[PDB]
């Protein structure tokens, strides 16, 4: 198979520059005539086409973009890089590298993507508080930023994260049945790489 | 070129037909090949290639979804739909530079009505310690998605300091969830004793009522 994996700094401040960087693996991207190109996601699912590098290190650019952003990269580290400066807050986005389908300019296989918030805010990890009475159970993810939580429990809801005065909040559940807790052990562990933060709170009775 | 894609959204039984379709600003065929595409994006995950100039199906992608259209006006049909469609479906174009996308259509899938399982939660001694009163009441796995939550401390109703939050359709089952939570100062806890968080639903003539007390 063939894998993109996008990486980069996940808080900018803003007017600042963002690089971005994607990593391939399982095809040379100087291989047989290919395109790679970036795409960004708004907030609210918008889609904006950045720009594209060939297999023989053509680029060509989003006339909207071509002031502020580079496209270049190493092939012998088989990486596609992404600068874009001047930077404001209707940057903060969803970056994805996609290779183009053999005929060009759609998007066939693409990476995970990596979120850029720009923002001036502080970097702040959050608050974890159980959530304790099958049995429901949740954990409280409260005052944190920026955005970028997971929980992971030990049947599961992630309800989407709220802004409220410039930190973030959300909340998780999980159900087992009422044998299983107390007498078992539930815990939700909760990462928040902005802040290189995990926290493992244990559900008590 | 702009590309506006009607519906909004749609609601579809399994097994039934989903239409959707793509306008754009100018022809985008060249009398034989027409440079449009689709895309199906699930939450979480980025978008996934289904249809490339317009009628050409993707490797890998299930012959239930095809492409139509010519000129201005273009068509994806899901033919039939299951549960694993639910999803926003998205149209491009390749004509000029920049390639453009629609906003996208927003499929959700049609089951049978499901009650919410219904948890309220007291504040953490350790929000307590800290200086807040979160009550937080989840509502889990119902169908439709319309349902009204209310917040009654010691029997009567309250509003001011609610927030609500719902879930995406679930991928597996149809339904969705959402969290209902109370926010208050830890003296306006304190000085209250029952908490009830009651949820009116279509699937039931009674509504379903959790409540704690503060002892």
């Amino acid at each position: 198979d063939v894998q993109l994996q996008e990486s980069g700094p996940g808080l900018v401040k803003p007017s600042q520059t963002v690089s971005l960087t994607c990593t391939v693996t399982g095809i040379s991207i100087t291989t047989g005539n290919y395109r790679w190109s970036w795409i960004r996601q708004f907030p609210g699912n918008k889609l904006e086409w950045m720009g594209y590098i060939s297999y023989s290190d053509t680029i060509t650019y989003n006339p909207s973009l071509t002031s502020r952003t580079t496209i270049t990269r190493d092939i012998s580290r088989n990486q596609i890089f992404l600068e874009m400066n001047s930077l404001t807050a209707e940057d903060t986005a969803t970056y994805y590298c996609a290779r183009e389908g053999v005929l060009h300019w759609y998007f066939a296989v693409w990476g995970a993507g990596t979120t850029v918030t720009v923002s001036s805010a502080k970097t702040t990890p959050p608050s974890v508080y159980p959530l304790a009475p099958s049995v429901t159970l949740g954990c409280l993810v409260k005052g944190y930023f920026p955005e970028s939580v997971t929980v992971t429990w030990n049947s599961v809801h992630t309800f989407p994260a709220l802004l409220q005065s410039g930190l973030y909040t959300m909340s998780s559940s999980v159900t087992v049945p009422s044998s299983t807790w107390p007498s078992q052990t539930v815990t939700c562990s909760v990462a928040h790489p902005a802040s290189s933060t995990t926290v493992d709170k244990k559900l008590e009775p | 070129i702009v590309l506006t894609q009607s519906p909004a959204s749609l609601v579809v039984s399994l097994g039934q037909r989903a239409t959707i379709s793509c306008r754009a600003s100018q022809t985008v065929s060249t009398s034989s090949y027409s440079y449009m595409h689709w895309y199906q994006q699930k939450p979480g995950q980025p978008p996934k290639l289904l249809i490339y100039y317009a009628s050409n199906l993707e490797s890998g992608v299930p012959a239930r979804f095809t492409g139509s259209g010519s000129g201005t006006d273009f068509t994806l049909n899901i033919h039939p739909v299951e549960e694993e469609d639910t999803a926003t479906y998205y149209c491009q174009h390749s004509w000029d530079i920049p390639p453009t996308f629609g906003a996208g259509t927003k499929l959700e899938l049609r089951r049978a009505d499901a009650a919410p399982t219904v948890s309220i939660f007291p504040p953490s001694s350790e929000q307590l310690t800290s200086g807040g009163a979160s009550v937080v009441c989840f509502l889990n796995n119902f169908y439709p998605k319309d349902i009204n939550v209310k917040w009654k401390i010691d029997g009567s109703e309250r509003q001011n300091g609610v927030l609500n939050s719902w879930t995406d359709q679930d991928s597996k089952d149809s339904t969705y969830s959402m969290s209902s939570t109370l926010t208050l100062t830890k003296d306006e806890y304190e000085r209250h004793n029952s908490y009830t968080c009651e949820a009116t639903h279509k699937t039931s003539t009674s509504p379903i009522v959790k409540s704690f007390n503060r002892n």
